[PDB]
């Protein structure tokens, strides 16, 4: 019973953390920001900013 | 000279001038629309905002178009059916595609005064008045966004949208020359600094605005 | 009252433009004093009257004028009839602008 | 605990977006047509029926 | 001229400000209301908090929902319905999403003076609101929050909630153009830093104000 | 009137009026309607 | 004029800002309650301190609840009953847990003017009156702490907690605008430079407060 | 199918006009 | 002197600048001209934009094809045929693509007044200009995109675009000059900082309008 | 049942990771853009920024 509820937690502890990383974050007020330009999905850019 | 409370119009401004610049002489207020030219010259040089943006039909031939006149600056452009948002790209990759290639994405460059287009494609203009209740659009036709330069005064009661949303911007910056005719300098920079304070002010109700409603990341993945 | 072209050269040069802001005078007893300003762009004209305030004696210390002519002039006018005031001396508060 | 009860009593002068000084004017002409469009449409639904 | 302890409003405030610089001559007050026009604007331009707020319904009617005139900046945007946000995005996605229809995570985006919503949505109004209907608020529709450009002074006995909390703000910041209007800049000085420490102290208030109760950094979801 | 209590007062926005172009878009809602009606 | 040495009043505090800043006329007395209502809106404005915090009870029709007007900063808020302190979230999390979720936590937050509850709470207020000896709290109630806006004073022999407790604090605030009226510039940041060392030392005396019986670390594990 | 936002006063120009025609038309 | 609202041209700018140099002599005049010529070259010589840009057919003939007088800077160069665009490199690298003769990429050079192209290309033109013949735009051959030498003024009511869009700048960069002439340096500092502030402007509208509508950063091509 | 619900939505978090990196996106200032040279496909400099 007891390993259960460990390896259990243990591994929710696990998932939660990958499933944060995994999908990422960025960081940039909108000086700079370029909405327009940066919500291109083509990893290839053409456009950035200096 | 006296001006009314709700400044909205060249006419009330060119006098509002020569209130604030309190000098009324034949060797200045003639000249004052010299300065209201060159203070919106300025301005409009740089600033992009929508309220001076504008809708435009094309009359794409054969993958070509016409810059119009009053273009200054491009943003998004799409079909009027199912979107398609179009994409810049440069002369020198334009031309390796039409060479090479003999559902795809859009894309266009700039060829001076020219527009030019990788998959020929040919759009016309609405057909036009008749009866003329409605301006019907026609199939395969695309839309355009850009930024267009407003027209100069040129008339007393004539009025612009910056009077109406920011009269002091274009007080200060046409002072800025006026203290540029007379060497007011202490007073060229104090116009100047408040003359930025409010131009620089424009841009962040902006791109706060453009990126308002959910700040997110980007969910556009090829699949 | 009335003194034409005042250029400051004490002060400053003649050509300069001189921001006006106010007249601090030093009056005696009771009255209602009445302030003009105005001036000319040139030397040698008499100038155009730009405002009119005025002056009671006890409520008001001294008066505003908006001024930046190199050569101001001001008018004092006293029309009230029970009015036995008097003034020992002016204080222009001005600033300096520019030249052509 | 609140009550809806207030109502606009300035003038629409201002405003960074839409409606400007030199295009109140339309607004205010479109909106007070559009009432009376309406109210004769709420009347002309009532006759047809 | 003299006031009342409170400064309800214009009525006074007209004139508690030409009080405030001691010397109030006529060249100088029928100015007064185009400083405030001028402090107002350079206020609300970036200032952001509820009490100018609205709840407002929409009608997408194809998803060119359009954008209300008094529109500054939008907070956040929903259903009444089951409560669901939505998010923003761009064009260059939201085509995407187009040209592959299969939709619950609703995204839209700011098209000229137009919103776009992916899914073509059917929020109603009525037509022209001569109403005669609360209908269940609009058969209970999208809901916006936005801030809206408030109204312009037009009257003495007219007010606004900022003078029932924060009226020192206005004082200050408009003796800012007063003494612009005639040359004494220290003054100038003085009151534009006073406005300004005034002002952040309320974006502050605010800030702490929103995110209170010590809510974790994001309730992680899987679903 | 107050210490620490903010929440009890809130100033209204200058008005909640929809555009023109919205006019316009009620206008042909309102329209529409019509020739369905004529027909 | 003369005050007393316990000043505690309005009416006191209102002549003893004319004793220090020692000219008396009628261009400064009367725009004395406004230099006051100037001084306590800043000051008031970010100041957060227990004294002025306040219970309420809530009205939860159905997960929502409308924001008291006096309202400026919330802190904790629980049960009446078992504890079950409350949560702030965002309108973009908690709309997911109520498509998802068609013994748990409490996340809540704010629309505009109106508060929000996932779990649609419903809560009811005492039940008031009658003989009216008691005010008897009702079952599946909720209790709100929250900072209030202090009331203006409008009034001489009114009172509020700061001048009992920092009489010294609105004398130096009032002073600084008392000193803006006529630039006596050197006052203006002496009277701040106090000003804000009494406003910081508000500060230190909470912090240190809210952790002083024990500083330990965090004995919150999930099990 | 989503509209540009040009001028407003175009579009009130547009508003009044057809409206003019419909409901006079409909008289 | 005296000018209209706005400053169309010569015939009424050279009497301007006068005017904003109040203090206008015979001996200052007379090189008004000559202050023009010096400051529009001052600017042409660094400045690029399209409204200068030229269209223009060419006759490779031999790979000898010469450079039009009015040449500045290429900013792009083509075939009317398919589109295919040219780039360009030095005489070490085409002087071998002729020692390895096999030329799909178009290579070309500047060997002095001349412009080489590695294969020995056969545009046309017909003879001297006499015409009589559009041909298909001369037999539909290469064309050029170059920015010109723009015309010196030689006339009162000759003009430019310049004029029409910015003459504020051409008035300050002159007076420039004209502060030079008569020793008045602090004008020649305030002349030229705004010169230049002006001028910026256009560029970054030139920089703001190339490349809109988010273009990748480049669409890598296999082939 | 479980096994592949998390392996799945593993996989799931770890390709939106994946392409979005494989885009490859390049951003500057607005100054020192360039864009004329930028967006050119060839690979090769004969166009270049300091």
């Amino acid at each position: 019973k007891d390993i259960q509820d460990l390896r259990t937690a243990l591994v929710r502890g696990y998932i939660d953390n990958v499933n944060n990383a995994n999908y990422g974050r960025y960081k940039a007020l909108v000086g700079a920001y370029d909405r327009r330009s940066l919500l291109d999905n083509r990893p290839g850019g053409v456009v950035e900013m200096e | 000279p006296d001006v009314q409370y709700p400044i909205n119009t060249y006419g009330w401004l060119k006098k509002a001038v020569a209130l604030w610049a309190d000098r009324d002489d034949d060797e200045f207020v003639n000249q004052i629309p010299n300065f209201i030219n060159f203070a919106e010259k300025e301005i409009y040089r740089n600033l992009r905002i929508p309220p001076l943006e504008k809708e435009v039909y094309l009359d794409i031939k054969d993958g070509v178009a016409y810059i119009p006149p009053d273009y200054l600056e491009a943003q998004w452009m799409m079909r009027a059916k199912d979107g398609t948002i179009f994409q810049v790209t440069s002369p020198e990759e334009i031309s390796y595609r039409r060479q090479h290639g003999t559902n795809q994405p859009v894309n266009f460059a700039r060829f001076g005064s020219r527009f030019i287009f990788y998959p020929s494609i040919e759009a016309d203009t609405p057909y036009y008045p008749d009866d003329g209740s409605p301006l019907i659009p026609a199939e395969n036709s695309v839309i355009l966004s850009y930024y267009a330069d407003p027209p100069e005064f040129h008339e007393d009661t004539d009025t612009s949208t910056i009077l109406t949303i920011a009269p002091e911007l274009l007080l200060y910056f046409t002072l800025r020359h006026a203290c540029l005719f007379v060497q007011d300098d202490n007073g060229v920079q104090k116009w100047s600094a408040l003359g930025k304070a409010i131009l620089d002010e424009m841009v962040e109700q902006n791109k706060k605005q453009e990126y308002s409603g959910s700040p997110i990341a980007i969910p556009n993945n090829m699949t | 009252l009335e003194r034409t072209g005042i250029d400051f050269d004490n002060v400053t040069n003649e050509w300069n433009q001189k921001h006006i802001n106010r007249f601090r005078p030093q009056t005696t007893g009771s009255g209602t004093y009445i302030f003009e300003a105005g001036g000319s762009q040139f030397s040698n004209e008499y100038g155009h009257p730009h405002t009119s305030k005025t002056y009671t004696i006890g409520v008001d210390r001294h008066v505003s004028v908006r001024l930046n002519h190199p050569y101001l002039f001001y008018n004092v006018i006293d029309n009230d009839v029970n009015s036995n005031a008097a003034i020992n001396g002016l204080t222009i508060e001005f600033a300096v602008g520019g030249r052509r | 605990i609140v009550y809806n009860n207030q109502a606009p009593d300035a003038v629409n002068n201002v405003g960074q977006f839409g409606a400007t000084e030199g295009s109140i004017g339309a607004y205010k002409q479109a909106a007070e047509y559009a009432a009376d469009s309406k109210y004769w449409a709420l009347l002309a639904e009532s006759k047809f029926g």
